[PDB]
């Protein structure tokens, strides 16, 4: 999800915007600021949270080779969901 | 104007020739100071200088004069020829 | 306002509390339209008429050896002396000493956080005042990534 | 943890009263001006400068000499010293004497209306070392902070 | 070697290279000064500057050595020492199959006797080190700059220059010919400190100091 | 100032000196050497164009990447203005032609452009405007360019207070259709003047001062309102000025006494050609008529610029129309005509 | 020491005007040496056994089509090995460049008893290893 | 000792020399240098621009330094002989295009950080 700047030109996902008393961003006439509709914020949250059994996980994102070196994420924190840095997906005991 | 505002007595903590002003803040100090209670009297003792009298004037001046081997006596013959011209 | 340069922004030299003198060294441009703070009083005393002698970083260095020859020996201390001296001229008509208790202005964690302009400035540190101050539940971040 | 500091509140254009009494930036020029006019035109006690608690050495030689050459000798400072005695003119006066690597030499040490634990960590942590290695007693005039 | 991971070692030929380092000291005793063959097979002779042009001809005459091809000039150039670079020569003999190396020492304003009569291919290797070391060689037919740009100041190689250089170009359409200005680079050379500062080779280091 | 404005650099190809420029018909002899200096101390330039791009390629390689954007335009569109003028700092006005044309007349690009220029910039509100008017603009001059200059100067006046209108009195450099008016005249047979070019002075300015005071008067903060007028420093007579060119060239000087009317026929005949015309009657009139001065109006030397004599740089465009027989010959050869400056 | 018609040049080295460096880069270039100091979470002391030199800072601005740090001064990423400091300083005089030296800060050669981690009376004993 | 070996200049007096006769080529080597190389500079400007690079370097007191520079100063005398150059080639030596470098402490204090 992109959202819009007060000046009419689309946020990137960054949240980098450029402010209206900008002198450069006359490069977007006749021209456009693009921006990535596939917002990695927007791309995670959604993915289900796993409900796996067991206290320690080897995730490894998905294609065994493919994906992100295993990493061996931890699940004791009853408040706290467990996640792989490299994926930034979720991981949750099985409601204990 | 020409008035005096501070003097720096620079000087060494080992040189011979900044043992003579050494001779001359041992004792004949606080006589001095109590002379001038407005005129503050900067001791910079830094090691390896010859002794060096730095009198600030008025308007941005600052007279300096030789105090290399001047002993106890002559130092404070110096000094209050300055302090005489205080104006 | 005369924007000047912070500490990183600037060689210059300071002193410690040991009378020993240290330089810092630039390491980061001073931002924007800011200069160096004693390239604005050269530049100050020009325009205004009693120029300064010295114009370059190593004329304004002589000026502090012509005044203070302490502070240019680098990481080099002098021996401080003639306390005979110093307390014989203190030895005057002895002001009372008031009856209000020694209070030390940093007493916790919290208000040696608040101190300069640098900190005062800070976000970061500024959560360390929280946390301080509150506990562990608003400042814990969530290390995810 | 202070470079976050650096990025924050940074003055970085000279900054005039505008016609209504409002800082409004402006380039070195009008700056430079406004504040030679106001400076040539009055000496003695009217021109003066307090100094900050971080200002470098340089900088204070600079107004030293700039309040020199116009009469001023009202340099102030933020830090108030009893000038009563000797005051500046004994640097044994101020200084740390012992240097802070005397601390683990010492028997003991009498801390007077401070709090090193706080004014100055690196300091406290040469008398905790000290205290710890050395045996080194120590005693305070002041608040029981820790 | 059982394992395969290391390069093998031809101890024939590093006694037999060490047998004849020894064998050009006695030889010429006055212009070696010490010669050491490496644990790789690389057998240096390690001669004083002056003596340049005679050590170059006994290599090339010599029944015993023969060596007459110059592979290459160098003259590596190191801050640390009094008179920095030093030139290394590069000589194969064709009928022994084997390779020396002579080098001397040279700071940047003592001259060299040119070798281009002990060997025509420092001609050219010559025009070259003295653009981008810049210690001239004396005698030298037509020493004259050969690889940086005409009027291009400052030997580049050294290690005072910046590898950015100090100048750069542009053609400018107000005088309608290119023209040089202070170089002003849209990215800098970041420079990248990635020594390792943990000890990688115990049998390298210096004694300590 | 704008907090991503503040100058930067040591004024080079990548620095930063905050001039965002907006020259308007760049693609000509001012405005080639306008946006050189604006590229080479390092400025965002905006250029609109109005001819094919393949024309304004030759100000591609005058800054660094990014720095010249160029922008489609058109005069009678106010929208076209508008979005070059938008993000903007100084724009500055050096549309004009010096004959007429079916689309646009001489009042049309003279006082109807220069008037939409300034209105949309002031509506906009950019900092400065910089207008470019001829030295001899007089609204009962014979010429309908200098009426034009006059009228348009009045208009840019009034709708910008603060715009520093510039004021050349006679431009001459490699491309300037001046000296190289006179160097084509020795294509048709003898030189025509106008009772032999006797009454007329003119004191010719080289093209990097008017220039580089164009940028002196952006950098100047007291530039504004001002009518500084850029002129040469010496003043020669009409025949002089043939006499010395022709010189350089060592043409054989062939003069050839004209009557006016004859000459104002010329232009009628040469104004006929649907290409691009060689001599108007516009451009007789103003060769004809001598160069003005206005010493109350401030000089180009306020601004710290210093005129280059004809004589210096007169031999950089003469090579290009001298013969083989002379074309290595130096500038020292020829003599300077003789000087009736004030 | 070798006798080919040997002249007493015994001034000091001026390379400058052969290597010529620009005006600004000779003079307004304050060239400062040290030892470089071992990174503190790093445990790698043996990268302090180097003289090292430097320059000065100059300005490092912001690109503005991207946001660079497009730097004007050549001798920006310039840095030069040194076994020992009185090389480091010859460079120097003979490159005519304003030198500046640091001393080696050697350890402080400390006294460690793992039997003082358990003593009787001793502070130094260790309540958790 | 410090007993230095030199190349050509034993001492001043032939190093002198040296840089007299690097005169005596360049003095009638501007003249036509202008003529052949379709330079629009005159000989006037061309001749002190060899004058003022003498006191460019007018500080050395090494012979060797002399004697090292003199071997570079006839380099560029001959690579202008034989039109080796370009026209921007030697217009390097006429700074021309350049902005103007500032001098008085105001100026640099009103460019930026440049000490
Ligand atoms: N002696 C002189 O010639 C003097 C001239 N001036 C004025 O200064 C300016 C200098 O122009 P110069 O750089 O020599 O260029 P030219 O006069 O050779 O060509 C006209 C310039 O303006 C543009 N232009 C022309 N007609 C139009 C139009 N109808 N709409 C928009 N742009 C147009 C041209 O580009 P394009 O054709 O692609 O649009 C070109 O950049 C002119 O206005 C000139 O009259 C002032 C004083 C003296
Ligand atoms: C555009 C054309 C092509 C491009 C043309 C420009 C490029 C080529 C320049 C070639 C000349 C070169 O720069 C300088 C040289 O040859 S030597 C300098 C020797 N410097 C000293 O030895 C120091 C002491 N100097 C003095 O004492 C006197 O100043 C001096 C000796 C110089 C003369 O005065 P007197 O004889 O003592
Ligand atoms: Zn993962």
């Amino acid at each position: 999800g992109v959202r819009t700047s007060p000046t009419g030109e689309k946020v990137t996902h960054t949240g980098q915007a450029y402010d209206d008393g900008d002198y450069r961003r006359v490069r977007f006439s006749d021209r456009q600021k693009e921006v990535n509709e596939n917002f990695a914020i927007d791309l995670i949250a959604e993915q289900p949270v796993s409900e796996v059994g067991s206290r320690v996980i080897s995730c490894d994102g998905g294609g065994g080779a493919l994906g992100h070196p295993r990493v061996y994420i931890n699940l004791d924190k009853e408040t706290k969901t467990g996640t792989c840095g490299y994926c930034g997906l979720q991981f949750r005991q099985p409601h204990h | 104007k020409l008035g005096l505002r501070e003097i720096r007595i620079h000087l060494c903590q080992r040189s011979p020739g900044s043992q003579g002003v050494r001779d001359f803040i041992e004792k004949r100090y606080v006589e001095l100071k109590k002379a001038n209670p407005d005129l503050p009297i900067l001791i910079r003792e830094c090691s390896d200088v010859q002794p060096k009298l730095w009198a600030r004037y008025a308007f941005g001046q600052e007279k300096n004069v030789s105090l290399n081997n001047f002993s106890a006596d002559q130092v404070t013959r110096t000094l209050e020829n300055v302090l005489s011209g205080k104006a | 306002i005369l924007p000047g340069a912070a500490y990183t922004e600037k060689s210059a030299t300071y002193v410690n509390t040991e009378g020993r003198a240290q330089q810092t060294k630039v390491a980061v441009t001073p931002p924007g339209l800011a200069r160096e703070d004693w390239k604005i009083i050269r530049a100050l005393s020009e325009i205004a008429g009693m120029t300064l002698p010295y114009d370059t970083l190593d004329q304004v260095r002589s000026r502090l050896e012509e005044v203070s020859p302490n502070l240019v020996r680098y990481d080099d201390v002098e021996g401080a002396n003639y306390f005979q001296q110093a307390n014989e001229l203190s030895k005057l008509v002895n002001q009372q000493l008031l009856a209000d208790p020694l209070v030390p202005p940093q007493l916790t964690i919290k208000d040696f956080y608040m101190t300069d302009s640098i900190s005062r400035a800070s976000q970061t540190m500024a959560k360390c005042v929280k946390a301080v101050t509150e506990g562990i539940q608003a400042v814990e971040e969530p290390s995810i990534c | 943890f202070a470079y976050d500091g650096l990025k924050r509140q940074r003055l970085t254009q000279p900054m005039i009263r505008n016609e209504k009494g409002l800082l409004t930036y402006t380039t070195w020029e009008d700056a430079l001006s406004r504040v030679a006019g106001m400076l040539q035109s009055f000496q003695g006690n009217d021109v003066a400068a307090i100094a900050g608690g971080l200002v470098d050495a340089e900088a204070l030689v600079a107004l030293k000499d700039l309040l020199n050459r116009v009469d001023s000798d009202s340099l102030c400072t933020e830090e108030v010293f009893p000038t009563a005695g000797a005051g500046t003119d004994l640097r044994s006066n101020y200084l740390l004497n012992t240097t802070i690597a005397g601390v683990e030499e010492a028997d003991v040490i009498l801390l007077v209306g401070t709090n090193p634990r706080f004014e100055a960590p690196l300091f406290n942590a040469r008398i905790r070392k000290s205290w710890l290695h050395n045996d080194l007693k120590v005693a305070l005039i002041g608040s029981p902070v820790d | 070697d059982t394992r395969p991971t290391i390069r093998p070692r031809n101890d024939v030929v590093h006694k037999q290279l060490s047998a004849f380092g020894q064998y050009v000291a006695e030889i010429l005793p006055k212009y070696v000064q010490q010669v050491q063959v490496s644990c790789f097979n690389e057998l240096e002779i390690f001669i004083h500057p002056d003596g340049v042009i005679p050590v170059l001809t006994f290599l090339r005459d010599h029944t015993n050595a023969q060596f007459k091809s110059l592979a290459d000039l160098t003259a590596v150039d190191v801050p640390t020492r009094q008179n920095r670079f030093e030139i290394v020569y590069n000589l194969l003999s064709l009928r022994f199959n084997s390779r020396i190396r002579v080098k001397t020492y040279t700071d940047e304003l003592t001259p060299i006797e040119s070798s281009v009569t002990v060997y025509k291919a420092a001609n050219w290797y010559e025009r070259e080190i003295w653009d981008m070391f810049g210690v001239f060689f004396a005698n030298h037919p037509d020493l004259r700059r050969i690889l940086t740009d005409y009027g291009f100041e400052g030997h580049p190689f050294r290690k005072d220059f910046p590898l950015s250089g100090y100048v750069e170009l542009r053609y400018d359409d107000e005088v309608k010919r290119v023209v040089a200005e202070p170089v002003e680079l849209a990215q800098e050379f970041r420079k990248f400190d990635l020594n390792s500062p943990w000890e990688a080779f115990p049998a390298y280091r210096q004694p300590p100091e | 100032l704008h907090h991503a404005l503040i100058p930067h650099g040591k004024g080079g190809r990548s620095s930063v000196s905050g001039i965002v420029a907006t020259v308007f018909g760049a693609t000509g002899f001012l405005g080639r050497y306008v946006v050189n200096h604006l590229g080479r101390m390092g400025s965002q330039v905006i250029v609109p164009y109005r001819c094919e791009p393949y024309d304004t390629m030759h100000l591609r390689p005058m800054g660094d990447l990014g720095q010249i954007i160029f922008m489609e335009w058109n005069g009678k569109d106010k929208d076209s203005i508008r979005k070059v003028v938008e993000h903007s700092n100084v724009v500055i006005n050096l549309v004009g032609r010096e004959w007429e044309t079916k689309n646009f007349d001489f009042e049309d690009v003279f006082v109807k452009i220069p008037h939409a220029i300034a209105q949309v910039s002031k509506e906009a509100g950019v900092e400065k405007l910089i207008h470019i008017s001829h030295l001899n603009a007089d609204i009962k001059s014979p010429s309908r360019y200098l009426r034009s200059k006059a009228v348009g100067e009045k208009e840019v006046r009034a709708a910008f207070p603060e715009a520093t209108i510039i004021k050349p009195s006679d431009i001459f450099g490699r491309e300037d259709r001046f000296l190289n008016y006179f160097a084509s005249m020795r294509w048709f047979g003898g030189v025509p003047l106008i009772s032999l070019g006797k009454e007329t002075v003119k004191q010719p300015v080289y093209i990097v001062d008017v220039s580089k005071g164009i940028i002196n008067a952006i950098k100047d903060p007291d530039a504004k309102g001002k009518t500084f007028a850029f002129v040469g420093p010496n003043r020669y007579l009409l025949f002089d000025l043939v006499q010395y060119i022709f010189a350089v060239a060592y043409r054989p000087f062939l003069p050839y006494p004209l009557p006016h009317f004859a000459y104002r026929w010329v232009g009628r005949l040469f104004e006929v050609s649907p290409f691009e015309p060689w001599t108007t009657r516009d451009k007789v009139e103003r060769v004809h008529m001598s160069d003005m001065t206005l010493p109350h109006l401030p000089g180009l030397e306020d601004l710290g610029i210093q005129a280059t004599p004809l004589e210096l740089k007169a031999i950089e465009v003469l090579r290009r129309h001298r013969t083989y027989r002379w074309l290595t010959s130096e500038m020292e050869d020829v003599k300077p005509a003789k000087t009736v400056n004030i | 020491t070798q006798d080919t018609q040997l002249i007493a040049v015994d001034e000091k080295l001026d390379i400058t005007t052969l290597t010529g460096v620009p005006e600004e880069h000779i003079k307004t270039r304050k060239v400062r040496i040290f030892v470089p100091a071992r990174n503190n979470m790093q445990s790698g002391v043996n990268n302090t056994k180097k003289w090292k030199m430097e320059f000065d800072t100059r300005e490092r601005w912001e690109n503005p089509l991207m946001g660079w740090s497009s730097t004007a001064d050549p001798l920006s990423n310039l840095v030069l090995t040194f076994s020992t400091k009185e090389d480091a300083v010859a460079f120097a005089e003979k490159n005519g460049w304003s030198f500046d030296v640091e001393e080696r800060k050697v350890p402080k050669p400390k006294s460690k008893s793992y039997g003082a981690n358990f003593s009787w009376n001793k502070r130094t004993r260790v309540s958790t290893k | 000792g410090t007993s230095v070996k030199p190349i050509f200049s034993r001492d001043m007096n032939e190093a002198k020399r040296r840089v007299r006769e690097l005169y005596r080529a360049w003095y009638r080597e501007v003249p036509n240098t202008v003529h052949l190389f379709q330079l629009d500079i005159s000989v006037k400007q061309g001749r002190d621009k060899v004058r003022e690079m003498f006191m460019k370097n007018a500080h050395v007191t090494d012979p060797r330094v002399v004697d090292l520079l003199v071997i570079k100063g006839k380099m560029e005398l001959e690579e202008t002989i034989n039109v080796w150059k370009q026209r921007t080639h030697i217009m390097r030596f006429f700074h021309e295009t350049e902005a103007p470098r500032p001098t008085d402490f105001l100026s640099k204090f009103y460019v930026g950080h440049d000490p």
